[PDB]
């Protein structure tokens, strides 16, 4: 059970990075691997998400284990918010808020 | 919602009268359309996170609907003998990763007869 | 007022932007295929933009043939044949002197008749000839045998076959290839020395002769015009007059001409590519005023003939004048039989003596793109292609605009191992798959059909998911919804004085409202009837829509109205 967990997690990361980070240089190594084999918690921490800033997956994670400081919990909060709500700088301020 | 699964309600119901009946070809077309379970392996995912949203009157009858989904496409296979493949095991996986403990010898006629083939 | 006025003044710009679609709308595959004039033909399939290319077809269920016709196989030692019907969901199967009609849908309805001693040739079905016969009598069979022709009756509760034939007459020693009818149920035999015959009955039946065997007749009862085809590649041209109910032939081209012709418009093909002429189809003037026939080669030329002048909509058949020449993908080989059906042809194709590949082209990737495109695939196929039908359901515009209505389209494939049904995805399912298989709202993909299809149509096609209702796509839902609020762009002024582009959004929920109703935005609220109430004719002022009809367009304008109101507050 906690493995098909972890699983998931992993195929996020993955599916995240497909489209992301086509355009990466290491993306195509990262998948080979990720695709490979089942990775442990510590890997998918320090490795993929770490050096890619995929804050959601990170979420997804630190809730997959259980660890709770308050402040991390804020700041990934508000770190997927200020993304969310750059990117759409495009859209229309109705837009944004829909999103 | 209501309304959704009014329809849903009487539309499964008249998907397992015909059944009971043995129209299978019609059975199969019946759920195939009602897109509920997944027939082909990359439909499984959409179709396994949907279930944390389906309500209740629904997941009463899922096992049943499972159930006979497969007895159905083994039948198939049955004719065929006496595709089919992939989507059994669309069907098996589908059990797997759905985050609600069916029944016991629910588990135990969905193995056996995925084998079976 | 200037409330009121405004509000005219939008329904104005509205119907404004409908009027210009609908006129887009019924914008010919002669101006498909670029035939200029009916004396100009051209050529297409050579440059890969003609064919620039999500699945397509719908994956094949299976269907074996009931088990009685695979015992019944082993008491075939004389001959074997089979056909599709497809008005009556039925397949026949010849052993030499018996027929075995069944429900090609699922394989019942077993019926059985062994009232012929001879072998019988070619079998066909009729729609019997307007008031002729007493009502229950739905249909005729007529079988062909080395001596004679006979006619059963064929009455619908469950099949009822007559054991007794209605009609018996001498095929003159003369072996019947092919068995046709027209619409008003003229009979049309093809006798193995090559001559057209005609099977004249009333309530009082004979035959006629009109007229390198003729091995196929094929009738367009939309212009009455009989195109017939020899083992040589003959092809002759019959008009049968306005009225239809007349005989005379018209015209003549030989295959070699064909060929001959074919290597002086296309230079650098060899030849024997252009012969020989497997399949003539008419193609029906709804579709095209101007193309009357198309024409299939054993290496996949498709030929487009004409019979009358460009242009001349009224004139019956008067030539035979080949108009443009589509040369194949890449590359299909061994085509042993076709089928085509509205921009869509199918070809069976020799790989080895018992499996075939069935390679399908059709049009629907770009109804708006000068010249012609289309998309194509193949796929395998278990057995020799004994027949290959298309099943008929009940100028058009494209699907493009009217998937808001219509269903994709089904077509089956029969072959030795049973049926394959498959569907043409509009380029709803085709959002479809492409939103469930990425499993999310975004993905680049997305961005892609949404390049493709010119965002404004997008976000009309978006929507049409976004406002279904029945239950399996709940979830799809929420998702394209984000999908057009994703992809859709952005509003912008274009400073050309200064025009405005309403985003895909704008113009695409108009465009989806005008295609859910559109010709009552200018048609008439009413129009008089008049009924012959006995010997009293009697003006009635009757609505020009029906009921039925207007109950679902209400519906789908309810669904349109909810979603703009989910939608209203997040506008602004």
């Amino acid at each position: 059970e906690e493995k098909l967990e972890v699983a998931r997690i992993q195929l996020q990361i993955q599916e995240t990075l497909t489209r992301q980070y086509s355009h990466h240089s290491t993306v195509g190594d990262a998948v080979s691997q990720l695709d490979s084999q089942l990775m442990d918690i510590t890997k998918m921490f320090g490795q993929y998400a770490d050096p890619f800033r995929l804050s959601e997956c990170k979420l997804a994670i630190i809730h997959c284990a259980g660890h709770s400081d308050p402040i991390l919990v804020q700041t990934l909060w508000q770190d997927i918010i200020d993304k969310e709500l750059s990117d759409s700088m495009g859209n229309s301020s109705v837009d944004r808020m829909q999103s | 919602s209501i309304n959704s699964t009014f329809y849903l309600l009487l539309d499964l119901i008249t998907f397992f009268d015909e059944y009971h009946a043995g129209h299978i070809d019609l059975s199969f077309d019946v759920i195939e359309r009602l897109k509920l379970v997944p027939l082909s392996q990359d439909s499984v995912e959409e179709r396994v996170a949907a279930f944390r949203n389906f309500s209740d009157e629904i997941r009463h009858n899922l096992s049943e609907i499972l159930l006979a989904t497969m007895n159905i496409l083994f039948t198939q296979y049955k004719r065929l003998k006496g595709v089919l493949r992939s989507q059994a095991r669309a069907l098996i996986t589908f059990a797997g990763m759905i985050p609600y403990r069916m029944s016991g010898d629910t588990n135990a006629r969905l193995v056996q007869m995925e084998v079976l083939m | 007022p200037a409330a009121s006025a405004a509000m005219q003044e939008a329904l104005e710009g509205a119907g404004r932007i409908i009027d210009r679609l609908l006129q887009e709308d019924r914008a010919d595959l002669s101006e498909l295929l670029n035939v200029p004039v009916h004396t100009c033909p051209t050529i297409s399939g050579v440059s890969e933009m003609d064919y620039p290319l999500l699945p397509e077809i719908s994956a094949i269920r299976r269907v074996p043939l009931p088990p009685e016709l695979i015992e019944q196989f082993g008491h075939m030692q004389c001959n074997c044949m089979m056909g599709v019907f497809p008005e009556i969901s039925r397949a026949w199967l010849t052993i030499d002197s018996d027929i075995f009609m069944w429900n090609y849908e699922d394989g019942g309805d077993l019926a059985y008749y062994d009232g012929l001693s001879e072998t019988i040739l070619s079998v066909g079905l009729v729609k019997p000839k307007t008031g002729i016969f007493q009502p229950h009598i739905r249909f005729l069979l007529v079988l062909s045998t080395p001596v004679d022709i006979v006619i059963l009756g064929l009455s619908f509760a469950g099949m009822q076959l007559l054991p007794d034939p209605l009609y018996s007459l001498p095929t003159d020693n003369t072996y019947l290839l092919s068995i046709t009818s027209t619409d008003n149920g003229r009979i049309f035999l093809s006798g193995k020395d090559g001559c057209l015959y005609e099977v004249e009955y009333q309530a009082r039946c004979r035959k006629i002769n009109h007229s390198d065997p003729i091995v196929q007749i094929a009738i367009d009862n939309s212009r009455n015009i009989l195109y017939t085809r020899s083992e040589k590649g003959v092809i002759q041209v019959y008009d049968l007059g306005v009225d239809g109910h007349g005989m005379s032939r018209v015209a003549s081209v030989s295959q070699n001409s064909l060929v001959s012709a074919a290597g002086n418009i296309a230079r650098t093909i060899d030849r024997n590519v252009f012969k020989p002429i497997i399949h003539i189809s008419v193609i029906e003037m709804s579709e095209s005023v101007n193309c009357h026939l198309l024409a299939v080669t054993h290496t996949g030329v498709r030929f487009y003939f004409s019979t009358v002048p460009f242009k001349q909509p009224t004139a019956r058949p008067c030539m035979l004048a080949l108009v443009h020449v589509r040369l194949p993908p890449g590359k299909p080989s061994k085509v042993h039989k076709a089928l085509y059906n509205n921009g869509v042809l199918l070809m069976a194709a020799s790989e080895n003596e018992d499996n075939d590949m069935l390679w399908c082209i059709n049009r629907d990737s770009f109804p708006f793109q000068k010249p012609m495109m289309e998309t194509q695939v193949t796929t395998q196929v278990d057995g020799h292609s004994w027949a290959l039908s298309a099943v008929d359901e009940q100028t058009d515009s494209p699907v493009i605009i009217q998937q808001h209505m219509i269903p994709p389209k089904r077509f089956v494939l029969l072959s030795a191992q049973g049926s394959h049904i498959f569907y043409k995805l509009r380029p709803v399912d085709q959002l479809r798959h492409l939103l469930v298989s990425n499993s999310g709202g975004d993905g680049e993909e997305i961005e892609r059909f949404f390049k493709l299809h010119q965002e404004n149509q997008a976000c009309a096609t978006c929507l049409i998911l976004a406002c279904s209702s029945a239950a399996s796509d709940r979830e799809v839902s929420s998702w394209a919804a984000r999908a057009f609020f994703r992809y859709g762009g952005e509003a912008q002024l274009r400073v050309q004085g200064t025009e405005i582009v309403f985003s895909g959004k704008h113009n695409g929920i108009c465009i989806y409202f005008c295609r859910i109703i559109g010709n009552i935005w200018d048609g008439s609220v009413a129009v008089e009837n008049t009924f012959q109430s006995g010997n009293r004719e009697v003006t009635a002022i009757d609505s020009s829509v029906t009921p039925q009809h207007l109950e679902s367009v209400l519906k789908e304008l309810k669904g349109l109205l909810e979603f703009l109101d989910r939608y209203s507050q997040f506008t602004a």
